[PDB]
């Protein structure tokens, strides 16, 4: 279904059933995981007027 | 009539002859003498006054002028707006010059013309930050620049490295259908360059 | 209704002989509408100056524009304008004499000539929607471009560098027609334009009906040359209330109505053929001229100049000189913005007029447009009675008529304009 | 019944489908910031969004049809 709606590019209604319905929970509960078991995923998103890296919430 | 014509034309040459020698004062005389004349309604007389005190940059003279014939007068003539915020951009005080354009909307006039002098001293007079703010105002409320005006204000920016408005800019630009060329992404790449992230 | 033969503009109109906006033949629309042509909200009408578009109810004003017409490619005639030719609806047979005759025309120079031949092609081509639509074409008595004039035109012209450029174009048609319609070509080219006159109306009908556009058909962005059989009953206008836009999805052209803009029933809908040409440009290509022209120049050559920012303040025009514009806040009209762009000038940073010096050089220009008008033989108000009353109606000589006389209202408009700027100078 | 014609239309008339859609959710995004009357009964601000629209097209529809 995540195929069929990105497909769709209906990519609105795709991160709705993804997130919010049920960074997101499940990614801050994969990147905990992770780093349990000693690896940092790091989340940066780069400003596109400042070039500051903005470490994300993670 | 031609009494009153000719009284006003010498009276308002005489005024204008002052005006051009950028003599105030003496533009000043001229208004009590034409009050005196009873030739008291009179556009072109405060437009020399204004012009009179901006060519010697009474910035304050000029917004007195400005008061007097708001509050005891009529509705300016363009060039009157026109030169008191060419008189603001070249001097900086560029509040001001916001504030006056935002009042040259209850005369219906043409904004257009105004906001691009007041960009353009602005940017002559090195007040790259506030010209960033009045034209950045200015394309969100949906104003467009002179093609000139973009080309300057982004090369400006990015002499400046102050990318942060330089690409705000282009996407004004681009929504304002002037596409980005080879130049603008070139002043754009010049700052990108710096940040070590490629 | 999709078939018949002989539908016609009722020359009821077309009578003006003796001494005005009657509808259009039904058929005219129909034959549109059997097509998927779309009117909205405008009515063809038939004044003795032929078709236009007339809006027929009252349109509110709208955030986006306002589609007034929906015309679809099927039913128009295209050239590609670079060199390559190819013709999108492909009428022309692969391998076609007409290819040939349309190859040798000249890359740039003879545009007119190859919307000509396709024309013709599509009068003989059966059941193309021009063979229906010719009918409604202006005739070769009627149409208005200057290549079916002749000297005893001309002459009333008195404009020797225009009638040059005009004898410079009849002679390359008929050289063109004397060159490509020989004896020797098939039966299937010289039953198009048997004789010189049938070539050179299908010119002026090229010329005068030509739009061009950057477009779209489907992947490729092209330049085309085109005619569109709704689009070009728009007539001229400076300040359109319209303008064409092409949708490539479903390929139609649309007419819209400029957005923001309320107009009114029984309003003209006009678009602005070719922005920023000259009034002996549009009597070059269209055929016509209008004295309100904001482009047209005067060939002054004074040292006296007048405060360029003063005259445009006492009109209250505004805008930069590409886009000098008049509002509400009442003579001022394109021949004002005409003059801004045209009189001698002189402007600076803030410095005011001198109150007597623009008055000397007012009256000197006003001398210098005296003389001017004094270098033709008659008055304008002689050429409006030459056409308030009129022996035959002959439209290449009323539209010679029409050029002089908007000419010299023209400088006459200078001469007042002058005088109220002085007035109201004070 | 009949309001999927208009989407079709303005489908038809904007350049990209997705680019379409996209300026349907801002105008009605800034619709409900621009006016907070609640507005979400019978009629809802995408078919005011549409109906709009194509009334701008010249269409005689009236607000969520
Ligand atoms: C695009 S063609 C339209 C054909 C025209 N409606 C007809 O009856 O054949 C433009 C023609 O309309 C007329 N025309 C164009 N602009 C005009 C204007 N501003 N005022 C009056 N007539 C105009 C001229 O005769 C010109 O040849």
């Amino acid at each position: 279904e995540v195929w069929a709606l990105e497909g769709f590019g209906v990519a609105h209604i795709l991160q709705e059933m993804l997130t919010y319905k049920s960074a997101p929970e499940s990614f801050r509960l994969l990147v905990r995981e992770l780093r349990s078991l000693a690896l940092e995923l790091n989340h940066f998103l780069v400003s596109e007027k400042n070039f500051q890296i903005n470490r994300k919430e993670v | 009539s031609a009494l009153e014509r000719s009284l006003r034309l010498t009276f308002m040459d005489e005024l204008m002859e002052r005006a051009r020698n950028r003599d105030p004062s003496g533009v000043s005389e001229v208004i009590y003498d034409m009050i005196a004349a009873g030739l008291s309604p009179g556009p072109r007389s405060f437009h020399g006054l204004v012009v009179a005190h901006a060519l010697n940059g009474d910035e304050q003279g000029a917004m007195h002028s400005l008061r007097k014939e708001l509050g005891a007068g009529q509705r300016p003539l363009p060039e009157t707006m026109i030169a008191l915020v060419r008189l603001s951009g070249s001097k900086g005080n560029a509040q001001r010059g916001l504030e006056l354009l935002a009042a040259m909307e209850k005369l219906n006039y043409d904004i257009r013309q105004a906001w691009l002098i007041l960009v353009e001293e602005l940017v002559r007079t090195n007040h790259l930050e506030e010209a960033n703010k009045v034209f950045l105002k200015g394309a969100r409320g949906g104003m467009r620049a002179t093609d000139q005006l973009y080309d300057l204000m982004i090369e400006e920016d990015c002499k400046a490295g102050d990318h942060s408005n330089a690409l705000d800019i282009s996407y004004e630009m681009e929504a304002a259908g002037r596409f980005a060329t080879t130049f603008h992404f070139n002043c754009l790449l010049s700052v990108q360059a710096t940040c070590g992230i490629p | 209704a999709s078939l018949e033969t002989q539908p016609f503009p009722l020359f009821q109109s077309p009578a003006s002989e003796e001494s005005e906006l009657e509808s259009a033949d039904p058929d005219f629309y129909k034959i549109g509408y059997v097509r998927r042509v779309r009117a909205y909200g405008v009515e063809f009408k038939e004044g003795p100056d032929g078709f236009g578009i007339y809006a027929s109810k009252d349109i509110e004003p709208r955030r986006r524009a306002r589609v007034i017409m929906e015309i679809p490619h099927e039913l128009m005639i295209t050239i590609r304008q670079k060199h390559p030719w190819m013709f999108f609806p492909d009428i022309v047979p692969i391998g076609h004499p007409i290819f040939d005759i349309i190859n040798s025309t000249d890359p740039e120079r003879d545009w007119d000539l190859r919307l000509a031949c396709l024309l013709l092609f599509s009068f003989d081509r059966e059941d193309h929607f021009w063979r229906l639509y010719g009918d409604f074409l202006p005739a070769a008595d009627e149409c208005s471009s200057l290549l079916l004039a002749t000297e005893e035109d001309l002459a009333e012209l008195q404009d020797p560098q225009l009638v040059s450029t005009i004898r410079q174009q009849q002679k390359r048609v008929l050289e063109f027609w004397e060159k490509n319609w020989h004896s020797g070509v098939p039966l299937k080219i010289k039953r198009l334009a048997e004789d010189a006159e049938r070539f050179i109306w299908a010119v002026s009908i090229a010329q005068t009906r030509c739009i061009s556009m950057k477009t779209r058909i489907g992947a490729l962005v092209q330049d085309l040359n085109m005619m569109i059989p709704y689009a070009d009953m728009l007539n001229h206008s400076f300040e359109p209330n319209c303008f064409l836009h092409w949708r490539p999805k479903d390929r139609i052209l649309e007419v819209m109505s400029n957005a923001g803009q309320a107009i009114k029933k029984g309003e003209e809908m006009t678009i602005n053929y070719m922005p920023g040409q000259k009034n002996n440009m549009l009597m070059e290509r269209y055929g016509f001229s209008t004295p309100v022209n904001p482009w047209d120049a005067i060939p002054f050559s004074g040292d006296s100049r007048i405060h360029l920012n003063s005259f445009l303040s006492v009109f209250n025009i505004f805008g930069l000189p590409e886009e000098y514009y008049h509002d509400s806040e009442s003579f001022v009209d394109g021949a004002v913005i005409a003059a801004a762009r045209t009189l001698p000038t002189w402007s600076d940073i803030d410095l005011p007029p001198i109150p007597s010096a623009e008055r000397k050089a007012v009256k000197e220009l006003q001398d210098e447009c005296r003389k001017m008008l004094a270098e033709y033989p008659t008055t304008s108000e002689q050429d409006q009675k030459l056409l308030d009353s009129l022996s035959e109606a002959r439209t290449t000589f009323a539209t010679a008529v029409k050029y002089r006389m908007h000419r010299k209202m023209f400088i006459g408009k200078i001469i007042k304009a002058l005088d109220i700027y002085q007035e109201r100078l004070l | 019944k009949v309001m999927t014609m208009d989407i079709e239309r303005l489908l038809l008339s904007e350049d990209n489908r997705f680019e379409f859609v996209n300026s349907v959710a801002a105008e009605a995004t800034e619709y409900v910031e621009k006016n907070r009357d609640e507005y979400g009964g019978t009629k809802k601000a995408i078919f005011h969004v549409l109906s709009n629209r194509v009334n701008d097209l010249g269409f005689d529809r009236p607000e969520a049809y």
